[PDB]
RNA sequence: ACGAGAACACGUAUGCCGAAGUAUAUAAAUC
């Protein structure tokens, strides 16, 4: 249950519909993604990790400070202005224990980065030729602190993390983003085992907070939500390397729940198919990892 | 499968000047405003100038991956910034980072003249670099690297920035270490000057 | 004449006598108010039906207690409801006005309701509601006309739909605690995301246009199906509706099949970007009243509600359909970026498409017609079409939307920080009723809508002025 | 696709002042010595050449020029685009120059006084002018591109014209009054990248 | 376009002292012996080529002169387009000087003791000037640019009557007293850049 | 616009010490020989047909002089520009002299011993002086600018004056005791410059 | 300010030895003839008019004399100026003496020979209208005690006695009357 | 099998044109 830590150095582009867009987080979708790909890059075997990990969104962190995503569980107004709760108060949020002015100064305390609209040209048109006009665009960035950055949380045997180990160190040179092959997002890592981290993901209760992306699975969605509170986000895209047209090639939609999700009824995932008309099969992944308080 | 990382540093011979604000604001970080040479600038340069001395190769190394073939990128070029060294030894001396310059134009037929100012990065300041190559082809990598040198050598002899013409942006490449960073193949003999 | 327009008739103008007595008029402000009005209203030939005579003589204690009426007449639902909402020459000219209109323009028949209103409106929208020297009165006299409509309506709608005849013995406190009339709530969700799908700065009024246009048709839409007018909406914009309806089996029927039909077509025109949410809570006559300060309990409660249902807002046969695939492959919108919808030659959906050509027509036409066919969508296979200003009367001699332009008689047409204390707080005490949320909304309505566009058009820097203005008159507001 | 390189020195005969700093003469600020830009060689050459050729009313309005001149300067504006050729990078104080300085103890610049006499009323007002002193050297390169083979030998031709007004002219200002006047010396000529022999080149 | 080259020496009469510095006198620091700069020979000119022709008081209140002075000399001042037709540079002690004075031991500068009686006290305050030489040389350098075909002889017609007239006055400071006449001698009429003809020009 | 030249021989007959290098003479260092400053001669002329005309003791104190003087001699002093329309040169020895003296076998100076006798002591301080040759000539030049074309014979008949009041007076130092004396001789007027008429002019 | 002059001749008896060549005679190297330095004949008579006059021990010691030499002979060293109205002029021979001495061939030198005339020229400016006549007695004054005195070096053994002849006071510059003078 | 992927904030223009380190002043006064 071991958790990963990664600090970048460099800006990075995550993005939600367009270049313009910039984001800080991403979905354990996409590090699946990074993670197959490298793997098929490397000439392992995806059989051992395509139905034996779980693995968690990513979160952000401070110089000795984590945060978690807001649960769904009488002022209404300084709480729907927040989206991370810090770990030492996950408890006490969940108990009714935090005021108004400990949650407004803690909006005052978490800021990790900022935004940045980076603006170029392409001249690679007519330009060449002869008179053509140039083409300004846009793309998005953000620029970490000196000591935040992203955290991720997986589980499971010895043996499939050692091999994560492995995919991690060949990981941490290529990039986690857009504009790789431009110069954005890379990073360093470190294998950490923090005690209070093993001790909420040790809890026992009656409900259940979601920290990845998942989708039940037929034969149990009609008893899944009995009683829940989600959130229902359309993830949609392009493919990378799918067949001969880049833009005839582009994912059927997929609805999942979001990372802050309640459910009273517990629900294993799959790993689903969003292909068609390809080659080969292009999955997304929906498989819960679970904290149970 | 095997990654490879060549490190080493730029020197600024003449005044830079990227200006992507702009042209005068030349590009920095908006914290601790210093500036950079993005990776998009080099990339782009040494695409032009190695197409120009030409292709297959400059799609198998930049990449197209739209005109009905897809090539993936086998370079990663990344972004540049200033050094301690250069940093420690300008704050001893009290030297600023950047000058400004005030240059003129004049009217033909009228003969009035009116001014212009040019930020630019000062001369003799240092940038650390590392690119990155994914071996995917065994019997390439030979012609791959006898490309990357031919054009840090047009590179070296031409200018990076705005106003080239002009007197702005010739650059040096100092201190090359070649290093395989993930697998197990021999690059203790590559060069890259 | 169905019964219906005479309780409605008889409750818009009940309070109209007092202008005519405020406007010091030497023929008819000598006597009480309620026949000071009747003796206006009995010149007219269009108003001479008989019963609304009869509704707007008597909307006071004494008159009905000395009046014997019969056991099934509206005046003492007029009374119950006036009560329950309730909780110099410029006057002269304006009545002068007022002959000269009630004897040439306005028509009397059925469907004429709606004019009447717009009528009422822009005439009233100032005058002074009342001067009682122990009260504090923010509200005009347009609002509490309007929200006895309102009222009386729905009591109607309780008091027929459970088969009682007796009006008088039922109606003349023991009623006013009983739980007899509701209140409704639509929130549309995804207003802000559906609003910067843009790809310049001044398309971004389109849009907000459709979107605001789109939550009016349904409103009213949702007033045709059951048999009342615009009368009982109370407050609309940003994403909400709040109204007012009655609590019978028959109204709650209907709100569940309106909701199904809905829900099923929102999810039709669009995946799940856009979304509508309906809640209702039951409501006395005591807890609109301002008795032990229930209101904000209510508003509570409603919001409540409105949050759950954003909680659950879907089925398992719903994600299971969402979830089968269909084609693609196919370009998307240039500037929607949908490709669940046949796409034309230019690169533009329907929608969005219909949306900049009725921008641009909005530049320089201003009608919008609402019809079987025609160029943008609406609910139940409605479309929205352009018009000018005489095809809209040729269009009227053989529903129109506006944008802040009070034309009256033409027909039937409808003119289109600190929130949360304001929305439901308002005033704690002594004023704790549906009026003062009427009329703060009004208020804030013209604030927002009209306000804004003088304050504009003398228009970084700006930006900041204009923060700088708006904290400034906001902290005058208050 | 080549690459000329021209290498050599220039040398100051009278004062120059480049003055760009409006009177200081233009610095490097990391080594506090004079340098000579780029953009004021530029400039006067394409003045200078552009005169010897028909330069017309017309022609003066646009601020275009005779077809050889864009050629070798560059238009790229007219709807119909020129690439340069020609590169002219700065000039810099040499090292040879400032040990000869230090160790003869000769300071890097002059303050000329001057003074200015009206009419009408013969009150003088007086004025300073820093200055570079004369036996002071610069180093200057030039790059040039072959874009195409069978345009060189006429191209340098006319970068000749170019050197040999120029040595009969000023750089900088009060040129008509005395300053600024230069020579060319110790040149040389290689082709730095490419295929192209330059054996045969010359510049004087 | 032409241009065409004037050449010659002036030879030093009485004691000259131009003073550029200032009681010193103005030189050069690479070799430390005096010179005479171009902004002084070029305003002496001007002035009595002016004066010479007409000088109005309206016209001596802004410097607004003849038009063949401002064509020689240049305004582009009032909103026409005048740079200087005449390029004048400075003089630099002649080596035939150096090389003789160098081997009879006399020095390049006499220093004058002078006096002065005041009124009505008879009081002397004593002063110091430090003039050039007697019998020294310079070397002159002018460049004609050659704007118009047609106005070649008539601008070296005002030329040679402001050398004429230089030659009966004095070039310095102080020459109410005997300081500062000179005289020209060995002129060389070249042209420099073009296919002009300088054979029939002369200056006196 | 003209200028006038006058010039002659100044003929010294008693002892002249002018003693500009103080005790020695003030020489030429190019001709090892005597000159006399044109400085002591406008001075003497000056405070001589200064002090005839009108000489009041405030002018005295604030160094106000006569119109006639100024107009001739100029001093831009007071806030009013007046230039010198007087060019007055130095002299040197003339050729006959200098040939004369050659085959004589004379020499330029004289060493003239004093002595000092003082009251109630009577001890004899001896002194040592050197003097020009009695007899030697001297050459010398004027310049006259018209500025006026009415002036010209009034301000010649002061420059008459002048030469008189000098002539009845000495030259230098030691003046009140027997060395000074000289007179003019051979002037000639001739007009170098210009287009004037001054042939009935009469310098005596 | 008017120029006025006076000139004369001297004649010589007592063969003289001045002393101008601190033994030869002071002769001007142009004519290798006598000559007489003007300082001798100043001096001489400054201090023969100045003993006629009183003489304070107190302005022997600081070189101070009377008023009357201060201002005719003039010495302006006391911080109060006196510039000199008596310009004397070195004197030479009179071409009537040469011719004579050419033609009887008689030496000039033994000493200053015997019969020899002597052209003295001063000239006098008229500074002020109203002292011409104090000062032009007083100098007649100083002529005759020079006539009845000694000029020269070691002469008080019979050597140095000389007379005064032949005036002319003429009027060289000005408007001024100088017919009424005299000099004898 | 990561809202993906190809994409030099480029291009033409300088330090300008005009301007006297000048105007007055005896190396002089006593033996």
């Amino acid at each position: 249950t071991k958790v990963f830590k990664l600090s970048f150095k460099t800006p990075v582009h995550f993005g939600k519909k367009r270049l313009s867009d910039g984001e800080m987080t991403i979905t354990a979708d996409t590090l699946f993604s990074a993670l197959f790909i490298e793997t098929l890059q490397l000439g392992k075997d995806t059989d051992w990790l395509l139905n034996d990990l779980i693995i968690s969104d990513t979160f952000p962190y401070e110089n000795e400070l984590y945060y978690l995503p807001k649960p769904l569980i009488d002022n209404h107004k300084a709480f729907k202005k927040l989206k991370y709760v810090p770990v030492h108060h996950y408890n006490q949020y969940l108990n009714g224990e935090l005021s108004a002015e400990d949650a407004t100064d803690l909006n005052d305390i978490f800021n990790i980065g900022y935004f940045s609209l980076q603006t170029k040209v392409s001249l690679i048109a007519q330009e060449t030729d002869s008179s053509a006009d140039s083409e300004p665009y846009s793309v998005g960035t953000f620029t970490f602190e000196p000591e935040a950055g992203l955290y991720f949380i997986a589980k499971g045997s010895e043996e499939t993390l050692d091999h994560l180990n492995n995919i991690m160190t060949a990981l941490q040179y290529s990039g986690l983003g857009g504009k790789r092959n431009a110069g954005y997002g890379q990073f360093e890592y470190e294998i950490i085992n923090n005690q209070q981290l093993s001790k909420l993901l040790n809890q026992n209760g009656k409900h259940s907070i979601l920290l990845s992306t998942a989708m039940a699975k037929k034969e149990e969605i009609e008893s899944a939500l009995k009683e829940a509170r989600y959130i229902l986000t359309k993830r949609s895209g392009f493919v990378q390397s799918t067949n001969y047209s880049e833009m005839l090639v582009k994912k059927s939609d997929f609805y999942s729940f979001s990372s802050g999700s309640v459910f009273k009824n517990i629900f294993n995932g799959d790993i689903f198919n969003v292909g068609h008309n390809g080659k080969h099969p292009v999955y997304r992944y929906a498989k819960p990892l679970w904290l149970e308080v | 499968y095997s990654k490879i990382k060549i490190s080493g540093t730029i020197e600024v011979v003449t005044g830079l000047h990227i200006g992507g604000g702009g042209d005068s604001p030349v590009v920095r970080d908006l914290q601790t405003k210093l500036p950079i040479i993005p990776g998009s600038s080099i990339k782009g340069k040494m695409r032009n100038l190695l197409a120009k001395h030409f292709d297959e190769r400059v799609l198998r190394l930049f990449g197209s991956s739209e005109k009905g073939n897809i090539q993936r990128a086998r370079l990663q070029i990344s972004d540049a910034f200033f050094s301690e060294k250069t940093k420690e030894h300008f704050a001893q001396n009290d030297i600023a980072y950047t000058e400004t310059k005030f240059e003129n134009t004049i009217n033909r037929l009228t003969a009035v003249a009116n001014p212009r100012q040019i930020e630019r990065v000062t001369r003799g300041s240092e940038f650390d670099f590392v690119f990155i190559y994914n071996v995917d082809e065994e019997s390439q990598v030979e012609d791959d690297f006898e490309n990357i040198e031919k054009a840090i050598h047009l590179l070296e002899n031409d200018y990076l920035g705005g106003g080239g013409t002009r007197g702005n942006g010739r650059i040096q490449f100092k201190d090359t270490n070649i290093e395989t960073v993930v697998g197990e193949y021999d690059s203790t003999n590559l060069k890259i000057k | 004449m169905n019964k219906k327009n005479i309780l409605m008739y008889g409750s818009l103008l009940h309070d109209i006598g007092k202008i005519i007595y405020r406007s010091g008029d030497h023929t008819f402000s000598r006597g009480t108010h309620s026949k000071l009005g009747h003796q206006f209203l009995s010149q007219f030939s269009e108003f001479k039906d008989n019963e609304v005579l009869d509704n707007v003589a008597y909307h006071h204690y004494k008159e009905l207690a000395k009046a014997n009426l019969d056991n099934d007449n509206t005046a003492y639902i007029t009374y119950i409801a006036d009560n329950i909402a309730s909780g110099s020459g410029n006057y002269t000219t304006l009545m002068k006005d007022m002959s000269h209109d009630l004897e040439h323009k306005l028509s009397i028949k059925e469907g004429t309701f709606p004019s009447l209103l717009q009528w009422t409106e822009s005439l009233w929208q100032y005058v002074p509601s009342s001067t009682n020297k122990n009260q504090l009165i923010d509200i005009s006299l347009y609002d509490h006309s309007r929200i006895t409509c309102a009222i009386a309506s729905c009591i109607f709608d309780y008091l027929n739909e459970n088969n009682i005849h007796n009006y008088k013995d039922e109606l003349f406190k023991s009623f006013y605690q009983k739980e007899a009339f509701l209140l409704l709530s639509m929130d549309m969700s995804g207003i802000q995301d559906f609003i910067y799908n843009i790809s310049a700065l001044k398309s971004l009024r389109s849009r907000s246009f459709y979107l605001e246009l789109m939550l009016e048709v349904i409103v009213d839409q949702l007033l045709e199906r059951l048999e009342l007018a615009r009368a009982n909406l109370l407050y609309t914009g940003g994403g909400h509706a709040y109204l007012l309806v009655s609590n019978t089996d028959k109204v709650k029927k209907k709100i569940t099949q309106f909701n199904n039909e809905l829900k099923k077509w929102f999810m039709s025109e669009f995946t799940t970007d856009l979304s509508l949410s309906m809640a209702f809570e039951k409501c006395s006559g005591d807890d609109l009243m301002n008795t032990s300060g229930n209101y904000r309990t209510i508003w509570r409660n409603v919001s409540s509600k409105l949050s759950d249902i954003k909680a659950h807002k879907y089925s398992a046969e719903d994600i299971l359909k969402l979830n089968h695939f269909h084609s693609y492959g196919d370009r998307e919108c240039k500037e929607c970026l949908r490709s669940d919808i046949d796409i034309n030659d230019d690169g533009l959906c329907s929608i969005c498409e219909g949306i900049i050509n009725i921008s641009n027509d909005l530049r320089d036409k201003s009608f919008f017609v609402l019809s079987e066919t025609g160029k943008l969508k609406m609910p139940f296979n409605k479309f929205i079409s352009v018009i000018d200003y005489e095809e809209a009367e040729m269009l009227v001699q053989n529903r129109i939307y506006s944008k802040n332009k009070p034309y009256i008689g033409i027909g039937i047409s409808t003119n289109l920080d600190n929130l949360g204390a304001t929305f439901i707080s308002g005033i704690p005490e002594k004023y704790n009723s549906i009026s003062r949320t009427a009329t703060l909304s009004r208020q804030l309505s013209l604030f927002f809508k009209y306000e804004l566009n003088h304050l504009l058009e003398n228009y970084w820097d700006d930006i900041i002025e204009a923060s700088i203005y708006i904290n400034d008159k906001f902290k005058e507001f208050t």
